RNA sequence: AUUGACGGAAGGGCACCACC
């Protein structure tokens, strides 16, 4: 194992590249479907449970998933996958340590999934004031807490929108994405291919989340994404109750939850933004008491613009790209040996190790 | 035959005492229209009701208000909480509580003077002042 | 010339100050920093998990 | 092997439920009575969303509603309430046809004869008074009578001696004779007040509860007192059950079930732990009811709930 | 799908600052078809914060004693100002609003302490101060002027959404925040 | 103000004194039990009365308060 | 030495006939 790049947050909150055209499209695929408004307008005092969907899990490398693997080749040379970016775009939030890998094999510059003491599931309350404990296997240890915050975001997400109805059909079917077997459980999740210019044949194939579609009030099409919070234990990081404060101070929860989670909304925020929907939409989802996990009630959802809320989480697309034209650029001088992007946990400064024959 | 409910609603002193009985769809108020009562300004406070409960949960019914009292604005909230609670009362009563439960749950939500009447009313002069709470200019030297 | 503006949540009202008692003293999080929660003054109606702008940081209150 | 589970709930109540009946004619609705001043008329829609639905409310009384029964043809209903008025209910229109006025005081029971010809009601006033299906009160019974209030009066369904057992606030149950409506038997054991009695659907056996925790079974024949159980906080309500020899009881926050062979508790029925800080009392179940089949128990409660059990094997 | 006046959308505008969300209120819930409602908001505190906003600043323009009471007059102001908004701009006259509030709230203040030492203001007092700069701005330039108060309430809290310093509450605000600045 | 007077308190602390028999936590029997046992010239000061009776019923559950003596010194055995 | 009143004394509380 080798090293070859490190660099801090700091050099991170003052690296810009504001060369962003407006995005074109290459080519979208996968069948959608329609919400329920009962169930978005569920509020406050009028309580309803949160079941258990089946989620059909879609993440897979660009190279292995067949869709990409017949366009990756073809034209462009950088290439990143959806929610990847974001680790190169909240570095100066986050303060865990995050693992991608960056193959620079010839002129390609395609991100891959690898894992090396982190996974990809998400991160709860990482970068607070008076931080959780998380000690040993209690309720609100970190793996523990993460795999119950992940099955919130995959329940939740096969819960507000009308599933059992015909799912509305895009011209284009994803292939291999579920589509080996029609299981009949294939989410309303569609992904798109999007092609921009940031620099030195910089035009990214990007793929896309469409975690839904929602009917117009006049009548059209308009896409939607599902991702939901999680409380627990009010008193921890400084907390305030959601079931007496969401329906007038809706406000100030999410002000605490951006003071309390900043990494995670700025991973959220990336993807909502990338993928050009029209609503983002919050999930609020509350423990049936506190103390007592594997129950969850939906106390709301609120609907923002994704480019007004990522101007309200205080995040600068134009340094972002930077960074990652930054990150790009201290990835140019590497050769065709990958690059496992490890960051240093303790000490929040974004790392990489070329891997050592291939090393996964 | 006589499927018909009388219902009232208040604002201060105005008394809007609304007729439903089974009939197609027609709502007037005073043998006016609703859509001809004078402050049309306000004319979207009368809408309410059909607004948000839509036309097929007035289609079956022949509402029709006779308000007195109070003053354009009183008489208009009146006939807007009469026309309400005209709708729900015939519901409860004669097709089912479920149905009740989902239109009074749209209204509430949306006001709850639809269904409940404002308690406020005027507050007597004293004989200090021109009003209830004022009181006349007092001199000094 | 000066550093940027902040943002602050309220964590709690300790209680109202000033002459004629028109300011109230809160305890404000920063946003960004994550740390160093200290004491303003802020007038007008104020209750907890209020978002302040804080044209200039830095500066401690009366206390 | 033969306890119960929570089969689901019925909400859709402001105020306790004091009060629940069902009838062998139809077993697919339930009439609750409560605090919010209404009946509900349930339909059970035994689905997964909800077990039951609100069918038709009955709106007419003016205060609590603390009691009310169903015919034996399940058409009529009966309710008695705090206002101190009856009310005989058309069930079909969802109006009353009847409205019994003589009681000055609050009503606290109703009852209905096997046959419906003659109806008994008891209240505050310290009274236990006779009507009849037309409205015009009968006899008022008032030598030795209760000297505190009447808290629950019953008939007894069986053609052999046909009585009235009636309990009170002064911690005696009185048996009396309804060819003369004169008194019979006194029984004299409770020390505390009475809050309900309850008849064996086979006329054979009496129970009675209240304040004092214990239910006490007499003898409906002789007068005699057979035993007594033992609950854990104030009897409520009690019911027996159709079906099989069990006796119910509605003691504090959970229902105890009481065998009348082995005299044993085949199962106390709890609900589940909500409000985690130990600050404030579980809510109190208050009525009682079963289903003809006698496979299913509805349980009224102080938060405005109306619990369903249902007997596994 | 609630419309304001029955023609302007209500889902699509955005509250940009994060410390006003739950201040101005516009979406979602507080959608309504009118700015009028048998209120109750001045009966605890707080309450008013759940106010539709254009009925707050239909409220603070019935001022100066001879229009006091005379709310169906400030409605059809509010909405004729309104269209006037939305032939000017070309974009949603609440969204022109919401932009408005936010610029020309005053975000430092100076109080009386003795000189006069500098404090912060609280969210719901800048909404308040600057639903007050904006309708006396306003009432101030349709004065004695061949003007009518639509247009000049147009004009008003158009020159405040796009920030510039010919509106009155801009001035007001720079004026607030610059003695607050030179007397911390 | 919602603070109670010595005449609610002290009528409310000798009912319990003596008719504790009778009194559960319900306020609602709590008041006509009172309204049955004691001669209360109003209706505010009934429901006053039996409101700081249910109040303090909801106190002896939870040890003895300072001020009522009552029976159930006696199954204090310890 | 005590009770009242007063102090261009020293601490607390209250009031849109006081202020903010
Ligand atoms: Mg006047
Ligand atoms: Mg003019
Ligand atoms: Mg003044």
């Amino acid at each position: 194992w080798e090293v070859k790049e490190e660099m801090d947050f700091p050099q991170l909150m003052k690296m810009r590249y504001l060369e962003v055209s407006e995005p074109q499209d290459i080519e979208c695929c996968g069948a959608l479907e329609y919400y329920d408004k009962a169930f978005d307008r569920i509020t406050t005092r009028s309580e309803k449970p949160l079941r258990s969907i089946k989620r059909i899990f879609h993440t897979v490398t660009t190279t292995d998933d067949p869709v990409i693997r017949k366009l990756a080749k073809t034209q462009g040379n950088v290439f990143a996958t959806d929610a990847i970016l974001a680790t190169l775009m909240s570095c100066t939030r986050s303060v865990y340590s995050w693992d991608i890998v960056v193959q620079r094999v010839g002129s390609k510059l395609f991100f891959d999934k690898r894992d090396n003491s982190d996974f990809d599931l998400l991160t709860v309350s990482e970068t607070a004031n008076e931080p959780p404990q998380d000690e040993g296997n209690s309720f609100n240890s970190p793996r523990n807490l993460a795999m119950e915050a992940t099955y919130i975001n995959h329940n939740f997400s096969q819960q507000c929108l009308r599933m059992g109805k015909e799912r509305y059909n895009f011209p284009n079917p994803n292939p291999f994405v579920e589509d080996d077997m029609d299981k009949n459980e294939i989410a309303s999740v569609a992904y798109r291919y999007r092609r921009w210019k940031l620099g030195d044949d910089i035009d990214l194939i990007v793929r896309c989340e469409h975690d839904g579609v929602m009917t117009g009030a006049n009548g059209e099409v308009s896409f939607i994404n599902i991702k939901t919070l999680n409380e627990w234990d009010s008193r921890h990081c400084n907390g305030v109750d959601w079931r007496q404060k969401l329906d007038s101070q809706r406000g100030a929860v999410i002000a605490t939850e951006l003071k309390n989670n900043s990494y995670k909304l700025a991973r959220w925020t990336c993807c909502a933004l990338l993928a050009g929907s029209e609503y983002l939409k919050l999930g609020y989802v509350s423990r049936y008491h506190v103390k007592d996990s594997s129950r969850h009630v939906i106390l709301g959802t609120q609907q923002f613009k994704p480019n007004e809320f990522a101007s309200q989480i205080n995040l600068s697309v134009e340094n972002a790209w930077g960074i990652l034209r930054c990150v790009i650029d201290i990835c140019m001088k590497l050769e065709e040996g990958k690059y496992l992007i490890l960051k240093d946990p303790n000490k929040q400064v974004i790392r990489v190790y070329s891997l050592p024959d291939g090393t996964f | 035959p006589l499927q018909s409910v009388q219902v009232f609603g208040r604002k201060k002193t105005a008394t809007a005492v609304a007729h439903c009985k089974r009939g197609n769809g027609l709502i007037k108020v005073n043998g006016r229209p609703l859509e001809m009562i004078e402050p049309r300004t306000l004319q979207y406070k009368l809408l309410e009701p059909v607004l948000l409960l839509g036309k097929e949960r007035f289609a079956g019914v022949d509402i029709r208000v006779r308000v007195k009292g109070g003053g354009h604005v009183a008489q208009i909230y009146a006939i807007r909480q009469s026309i309400s609670k005209a709708l729900v009362a015939y519901y409860q009563k004669y097709v089912d509580e479920a149905s009740k439960k989902e239109i009074k749950d749209i209204l509430i939500q949306y006001d709850r003077t639809l269904l409940v009447a404002d308690p406020r009313r005027c507050e007597s002069k004293k004989f200090g002042g021109p009003g209830a709470r004022a009181r006349y200019q007092k001199s000094y030297r | 010339r000066v550093q940027p503006i902040k943002l602050a949540r309220v964590t709690k009202v300790l209680g109202r100050t000033g002459s004629q008692g028109q300011c109230t003293q809160v305890r404000v999080e920063f946003m960004d920093d994550t740390s160093r929660s200290i004491i303003r003054n802020v007038k007008g109606p104020v209750r907890e998990g209020d978002v302040l702008t804080l044209l200039e940081s830095e500066r401690e209150a009366r206390r | 092997t033969e306890q119960m589970t929570l089969r689901g709930t019925l909400k859709g109540h402001n105020g306790w439920v004091t009060q629940i009946a069902t009838t062998p004619q139809f077993p697919d609705m339930i009439l609750s009575a409560s605090r919010d001043k209404t009946i509900i008329m349930w339909k059970l829609t035994r689905d997964e969303t909800n077990y039951g639905i609100p069918q038709r409310a009955l709106r007419g009384h003016s205060h609590f509603v603390s009691d009310v029964v169903i015919s034996s043809d399940g058409q009529f209903a009966l309710s008695g309430s705090w206002d101190g008025t009856l009310r005989l209910w058309d069930l079909t229109t969802g109006t009353t046809t009847r409205r019994f006025v003589g009681h000055t005081k609050d009503v606290l029971s109703v009852a209905f004869s096997s046959d419906n010809r003659q109806i008994v009601s008891g209240s505050r006033d310290k009274t236990i008074k006779l009507w009849n299906t037309l409205g015009v009160c009968k006899y008022t019974v008032q030598d030795e009578s209760h000297s505190e209030w009447v808290s629950c009066v019953r008939f007894s369904p069986n053609s052999s001696n046909p009585i009235i057992v009636s309990c009170g606030w002064d911690k005696l149950v009185k048996v009396w004779n309804l060819a003369n409506c004169k008194l019979k038997t006194n029984h004299i054991g409770h020390t505390g007040y009475l809050n309900t009695v309850t008849v064996s659907p086979d006329g054979s056996l009496c129970a009675s509860g209240g304040k004092d925790g214990q239910a006490m079974l007499w003898d409906l024949n002789e007068g005699k007192h057979l035993y007594t159980l033992d609950g854990g906080d104030i009897i409520n309500a009690l019911c027996f059950s159709p079906n099989r020899y069990w006796l119910c009881a509605a003691t504090g926050p959970s229902i105890k079930i009481w065998d009348l062979e082995g005299k044993i508790i085949v199962d106390e029925l709890k609900q589940e732990v909500i409000s985690t800080s130990s600050k404030a009392e579980p809510p109190q179940c208050t009525s009682l009811a079963w289903s003809a089949d006698g496979q299913t128990l509805f349980a009224g409660y102080t938060d405005n709930l109306v619990r369903v059990w249902q007997v596994t094997i | 799908d609630i419309k304001l006046f029955g023609k302007w959308s209500t889902d699509d505008v955005q509250i940009n600052d994060i410390s006003l969300q739950d201040y101005i209120a516009v979406k979602e819930k507080y959608a309504k078809y009118l700015p009028h409602s048998a209120g109750r908001y001045a009966a605890k505190r707080f309450r008013k914060a759940q106010c539709p906003i254009v009925e707050r600043l239909t409220n603070s323009m019935m001022m100066h004693g001879r229009n006091n009471g005379k709310k169906l007059m400030t409605v059809r102001i509010v909405k004729h100002a309104f269209e006037i908004i939305h032939l000017l701009t070309g974009e949603n006259p609440l969204q022109v609003l919401v932009n408005a509030i936010i610029n020309s709230g005053p975000r430092e203040d100076s109080t009386r302490i003795g000189r006069r030492q500098a404090v912060d203001v609280s969210p719901l007092r800048r909404v308040n101060q600057a639903i007050w700069l904006l309708c006396t701005g306003a009432r101030e330039a349709a004065f004695r002027n061949i003007k009518t108060i639509a247009e000049c309430l147009a004009d008003e809290l158009i020159n405040a959404a796009k920030g510039s310093s010919n509106s009155y509450a801009i001035k007001k605000k720079d004026e607030l925040e610059r003695v607050a600045k030179s007397n911390r | 103000g919602r603070v109670r007077t010595k005449t609610v308190k002290k009528a409310a602390r000798v009912i319990i004194e003596k008719y504790y028999t009778r009194l559960g936590n319900d306020f609602h029997t709590n008041k006509r039990v009172c309204e049955e046992i004691a001669i209360i010239p109003s209706k505010k000061l009934r429901n006053k009365i039996a409101g700081y009776v249910t109040h303090l019923m909801k106190r002896i559950q939870r040890g003895p308060v300072r001020g009522i003596s009552i029976k159930l010194q006696e199954e204090e055995r310890e």
